[PDB]
């Protein structure tokens, strides 16, 4: 059930290419990060 | 005195409300704008749920914009350490319409809440629990003409919003992030879902 971030989520939220995306939780869109290979963090900002 | 508004996650009454499990978060305050509240469960065991709007009642946990209160008081929990520890757990029974937010530990002073994982509920119950992390506040500086905060804006009804913020980056000295989306410097995104959710990105300016 994930969705797609919205243009400026996608384009200025995560850092180091993490992917964007949405999960529907309780009526509100939770953003997350998907970290690539050696990050994390909220924004995927820092590394492992 | 302020319209501070009692909602509640299913019915409209408190005979409505699920009975808190241990650690569960009893009523989410929102702080952005007008105060409300929106009540959650029933605290077991013949306590109440907290309903001040600060922290100093013992039984909070703030994170952004909002307050979370607890039936039972917070320095009991342990502090998360960043990234490995997971704050809060969320659930939901979709044939309910309950959601349940179970908390672990408190985040570190100057700490953001994210999503981190998620796994299986378990074998006799339906979906995913999600799990949540503590990460401390960005030291990034804006870059020029890039956003530095994001809002999502729930409007639950015409004038109640439920709002989400996402900081992106610290402004130059001498500028201002917008802090609420009908300040200067904010733009309207798009769409978001809903009709009733709008997304607007703010940009530093000067002062
Ligand atoms: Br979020
Ligand atoms: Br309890
Ligand atoms: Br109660
Ligand atoms: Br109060
Ligand atoms: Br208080
Ligand atoms: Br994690
Ligand atoms: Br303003
Ligand atoms: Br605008």
């Amino acid at each position: 059930p994930t969705y797609k971030c919205p243009e400026t989520f996608d384009a200025w939220y995560c850092l180091n290419d993490a992917h964007c995306f949405a999960v529907k939780i309780a009526d509100l869109p939770v953003y997350s990060c998907e970290c690539a290979i050696g990050f994390m963090g909220q924004r995927c900002e820092y590394k492992e | 005195d302020r319209d501070v508004r009692i909602l509640y996650q299913v019915g409209d009454s408190e005979e409505d409300l699920p009975v808190c499990a241990p650690n569960a978060v009893c009523s989410k305050i929102d702080l952005y704008e007008t105060p409300w509240i929106e009540r959650q469960c029933r605290c077991p065991d013949g306590r109440t749920c907290p309903s001040s709007l600060g922290v100093e009642d013992g039984h909070t946990i703030a994170d952004k914009t909002r307050h979370y209160k607890m039936c039972q008081p917070v320095h009991k929990l342990p502090v998360c350490k960043h990234f490995r520890d997971y704050t809060w757990t969320l659930t939901t029974a979709a044939e309910l319409n309950v959601t349940e937010q179970i908390v672990h530990c408190r985040c570190p002073r100057n700490s953001v809440t994210y999503l981190t994982k998620r796994e299986p509920i378990g074998n006799d119950s339906p979906g995913y629990r999600y799990l949540f992390a503590c990460s401390p506040l960005t030291r990034l500086r804006c870059q020029r003409k890039q956003p530095c905060k994001l809002f999502t804006v729930r409007k639950r009804q015409e004038f109640l919003d439920e709002v989400n913020i996402n900081s992106l980056c610290q402004c130059p000295k001498g500028h201002r992030c917008p802090s609420h989306h009908t300040q200067s410097g904010v733009i309207a995104g798009e769409s978001f879902l809903e009709d009733n959710i709008q997304t607007y990105s703010g940009y530093c300016m000067a002062n």
